[PDB]
């Protein structure tokens, strides 16, 4: 679809495009600028990773919107209606997982840029989960949980316990503990203790780190609130 | 339960 | 696109899509729904509406937003992009007066649809005036003013003067009148007789048509202290 | 300057 359009161009476009809150735009043009083939800056890494939230994000809000009246309703129209929203959905996050392994992970060899892909693989195969029914989730749970594993693995070998990124992962994979795989113990000891080490982390930091780190802290801290 | 918004950047 | 959907289904799925707030999708059940060929009740004229112009609100944000970064900046990007958003923007509009024009203004013969679908054509072609450039904005202009006129002029004859529609019709003729025809003193004028001549006949209804002429009412009433 | 918002119904 953006094949004749510069790379520079899409970057430049899917900046306006979240300026003028055209999110689906902002997904287009960043898609067409991964598949130039090259690797994506930590700029860029971040427009990918906002567009695509804001779109999953307003299709899963619509899902939950619709299983919410199809679950009181129990004609055809609202099952049908939830599943052409659900198709959808899973198509966004299919096109995602599919930039992921085509090929921005294998060409990831920093830390940093590897981190922030698979913290990207575990969280579509999690939307998938919150979608799917039966055996089918039990795959695509354990595919969510191997993406945040390996994240994980690296982001404690080499990264500080205050970087943002290692931060929002373990926020992420406690999630998925808690709203997925039904081990809320698992997300209450992985907020906890990833919470108190950044703390410990703290001293090291500059005014402006120390409020990066500090503001996800809280989203840990809001959690282990609402989970204890 | 929240996750990351990352909404905005 | 929707013709093998039944009739009561689209208007099923059309006011599903609202609780979700899938705007674009509930326009396109709208859409079909009027191509069925049948008028249209006072809640299924509401929801096509409602629908529109959540489509077209969003649209004209994202212009505003490109068109005041591309003033300031005076590469193509800018201009493209808010190229791209305004020939999107004039496709919706088209498709609105185009089932306005095939056919419910024909076929409505009662004053309230008659001066409902007249409003919605005044303000769509307010909506491709706000975009329009030279001569070509004269004409729209001017089909935008022949539309509110001919529903003042019914309304007038066949409501009264707190009918929440010609309430509404009049306040987005006096902003025409401010915001494209560059006649404020006539904005003015128009929102003021009928702010007065709805408080006059306020003593006539109960107290559910009162809160529904009273908040259009103050709507005219934010506007004229805005312009005075 | 503001139109009917009529963006609910
Ligand atoms: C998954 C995730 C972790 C952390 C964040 S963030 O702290 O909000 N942040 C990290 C990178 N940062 C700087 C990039 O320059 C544009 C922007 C967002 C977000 C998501
Ligand atoms: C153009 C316009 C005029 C008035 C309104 S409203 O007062 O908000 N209102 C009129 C009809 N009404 C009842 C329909 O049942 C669903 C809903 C909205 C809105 C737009
Ligand atoms: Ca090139
Ligand atoms: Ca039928
Ligand atoms: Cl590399
Ligand atoms: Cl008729």
């Amino acid at each position: 679809a953006m094949g004749s359009m510069e790379r520079a161009s899409l970057i430049q476009k899917a900046k306006l495009a979240e300026q003028a809150e055209r999110y689906e735009d902002m997904a287009a043009f960043m898609k067409g600028a991964v598949e130039k083939g090259e690797e994506l800056s930590c700029e860029e890494r971040n427009l990918l990773s906002v567009a695509y939230k804001n779109v999953v994000g307003g299709q899963r809000a619509a899902w939950r919107v619709l299983s919410s009246i199809e679950q009181k309703s129990n004609g055809p129209e609202v099952r049908e209606y939830r599943e052409k929203v659900e198709t959808e959905l899973q198509g966004v996050c299919d096109t995602v997982l599919g930039l992921l392994d085509s090929h921005l992970i294998k060409e990831a060899g920093d830390a940093e840029s590897r981190v922030f892909y698979l913290k990207m693989k575990g969280d579509y195969y999690r939307y998938l989960a919150e979608v799917a029914t039966g055996d089918d989730k039990k795959r695509i749970i354990d595919s969510a949980r191997s993406a945040y594993q390996e994240a994980m693995d690296i982001s404690k070998k080499e990264m500080p316990p205050t970087n943002p990124i290692r931060l929002g992962l373990a926020l992420n994979f406690s999630v998925f503990h808690y709203e997925i795989a039904n081990s809320p113990e698992e997300a209450i000891s992985l907020a906890k203790t990833t919470f108190d080490e950044a703390m410990a982390d703290l001293h090291t930091l500059s005014e402006d780190s120390y409020k990066d780190s500090t503001l996800i802290m809280q989203l840990l801290r809001d959690n282990l609130t609402l989970w204890t | 339960a929240g996750s990351i918004p990352g909404r905005r950047s």
